[PDB]
């Protein structure tokens, strides 16, 4: 859902901001990456042609086969305003932004790009020493103060406001804590280049009066930057933007030039395993993972009972389960966790039971489980423990003078979906209080 | 005598294919034939108990051929002590590699021609009995 957050954010923005937006070559390199095969294939033979197209003509290209990739990528291309259909002479001619045109044309062919990409200080630093241990501990650091464990260095105000605003994270001051909720699993979740997105589109939101394109002037091009470079100083809403991305780990300062780092690439959609862990029938958990990230989500449903240099060694139980549960983590996700951060000899083990299943009666072809489905069915179970009372908040009615009356106030509240529970034999019905006055308005008319 | 002849009838003979034991043979008791087994209460939280019931099906003969699985069920009324005391036998099964499923229904059991106290009365009948349950010469004249 990575180019369909970013293009569905670029949809609900104006047309008139839009085209703003298109100025640099930069965000119209990155935003041409964005869009489907089939549209850069036309996008690409309509930038160096200052001519005009018809529209039959792109459609004799697509084969009968591919026709129906056909109708998505013009339906994208049209939103994002990128292709401007016009009408006349009795037929509907397309067009190509003149701005985006532009654009292209100056990246593609080294135009006059007004220091969209930034300038070169020569002044680089290590890498790997550097740029990958400061971007790491400070996107570790936010990482571990969003899954609630212990850390000394809490992040600044400005990353502290926009998670709790924002569904991850859900605070309360009365409880005067911070916990995870469902969408906090779903993100942790998330690969990294989701992870990052997700908190910068919503920074984006947060921002007011700073210019919305400006924001994503300064996002777009920061990933055309190669990391290990310099890059000398810029709008002034980029100056404090450039100070803010210092506190979610994208971009290190000493204190005039500034470098992107390995996240700032990975940025533009780039391309045992640690965090394997092993799950088996007596509800132990086996993690070979070495760090504390990966230990910190564990036990967020796991109930650790010690930890080794090479792994980390636990038992899921009842307790640990629950109090995942109740903070809003569902059930299904927490089988994700376990099934996408599998052992490699539990798929073997399960593939070799396939092999026999297979051998015994090749008929039947159920998709495999890494690990054993009973770990699966107490974990569901119990999630239905929790959902074992059901309970909604309205009102009763009741002593109505008229059957007809009841029947009518009964089906109205059918009608606009507030009506829970109704019993004939008693005259009798209860609504939610969501739709309480609802059905009180219908009573007085 | 007895349980004998009722034991060699349920090996040997067709006809009778279930049997019904107690705490009798729940020990070193050698059964073969055995490959399904039933356990509708027993007795509290000893575990050896579920241990040992489980081998008279680990007899079964035919133990060999291909895609033969013995089948060891353990009947619990949800919502009862019997659910703690379950839970706490089978803890021995576990330790060893045994893992327990949890059948929540049984597919197809609606469309089983009769069951037992199917009708309210017959329910009734059975709630009540359970509650319920707690000189020679004088010899010739006679
Ligand atoms: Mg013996």
């Amino acid at each position: 859902s990575l180019k369909h957050s970013v293009t569905q954010y670029l949809e609900e923005i104006p047309q008139q901001v839009q085209n703003r937006l298109y100025t640099s070559p930069a965000t119209c390199l990155a935003i041409y990456r964005i869009l489907p095969p089939l549209a850069k294939f036309f996008i690409m033979a309509m930038v160096f042609n200052e001519n005009e197209v018809p529209l039959l003509d792109l459609d004799k290209w697509v084969n009968s086969n591919g026709k129906l990739q056909f109708q998505n990528a013009i339906k994208s291309m049209k939103s994002l305003h990128l292709l401007i259909p016009n009408k006349s002479s009795g037929t509907l001619m397309i067009n190509l932004n003149p701005t985006f045109k532009i654009s292209l044309r100056n990246a593609l062919t080294g135009g006059e790009v007004q220091n969209s990409f930034g300038v070169v200080v020569e002044e680089n630093v290590v890498s790997l020493d550097l740029l990958d241990e400061y971007s790491a501990n400070k996107w570790e650091t936010i990482l571990h103060f969003m899954v609630g464990t212990p850390l000394a260095k809490i992040p600044s105000e400005k990353v502290l406001n926009l998670l709790k605003h924002s569904k991850l994270m859900e605070e309360v001051n009365s409880t005067g804590e911070f916990k995870i909720t469902n969408e906090g699993f779903q993100f942790l979740l998330q690969e990294i280049n989701s992870q990052l997105w997700t908190l910068l589109l919503q920074y984006l939101k947060m921002i007011e009066t700073m210019d919305l394109v400006d924001v994503l002037h300064f996002i777009f091009m920061l990933g055309a930057l190669e990391v290990g470079k310099a890059y000398k100083i810029l709008s002034e809403t980029q100056r404090i933007m450039l100070q803010d991305m210092r506190d979610y780990g994208l971009v290190f300062q000493k204190h005039s030039i500034f470098y992107p780092t390995k996240l700032a690439l990975m940025l533009t959609s780039d391309t045992i395993p640690d965090g394997s862990l092993i799950v088996e029938t007596n509800f132990k958990i086996y993690s070979y993972s070495n760090s504390p990230l990966q230990i910190a989500v564990l036990s967020l449903f796991v109930h650790l009972k010690a930890r080794f240099v090479n792994m980390v060694l636990g038992q899921i139980t009842r307790e640990s389960i629950r109090r995942a549960l109740t903070n809003g983590i569902t059930a299904d996700q927490i089988i994700a966790y376990l099934e996408t951060h599998a052992h490699p000899q539990m798929r073997r083990l399960a593939e070799e039971k396939l092999e026999k299943k297979l051998e015994l009666d090749p008929n039947c072809k159920e998709p495999l489980q890494v690990l054993p489905p009973t770990v699966v069915d107490q974990i569901r179970l119990w999630q239905l423990e929790l959902d074992r009372v059901i309970t909604y908040e309205g009102s009763l009615y009741s002593d109505f003078e008229t059957s007809q009356e009841y029947n009518l106030l009964s089906k109205y509240a059918q009608d606009i979906g507030v009506l829970l529970w109704k019993d004939d034999k008693k005259k009798k019905f209860f609504i939610s209080k969501e739709g309480n006055s609802q059905v009180l308005d219908f009573a007085k008319r | 005598q007895e349980r004998m002849n009722i034991l060699q009838n349920f090996q040997y003979n067709d006809q009778i294919n279930t049997i019904f034991l107690s705490k009798v043979g729940d020990t070193s008791i050698d059964l073969p034939e055995a490959t399904c087994l039933i356990q509708i209460s027993s007795h509290y939280g000893s575990r050896r108990q579920e241990a040992q019931r489980l081998g008279r099906i680990l007899r079964a003969k035919r133990r060999n051929d291909e895609g033969f699985n013995a089948f060891f069920y353990s009947l619990v009324s949800k919502d009862t002590q019997e659910m703690y005391y379950s839970t706490k036998r089978q803890a021995f099964l576990v330790d060893q590699g045994y893992a327990f499923k949890v059948i929540t229904h049984l597919h197809g059991m609606e469309n089983i021609p009769n069951l037992a106290y199917a009708s309210p009365r017959e329910r009734r009948e059975l709630l009540q009995e359970v509650l319920l349950k707690n000189h020679p010469l004088i010899r010739k004249m006679y």
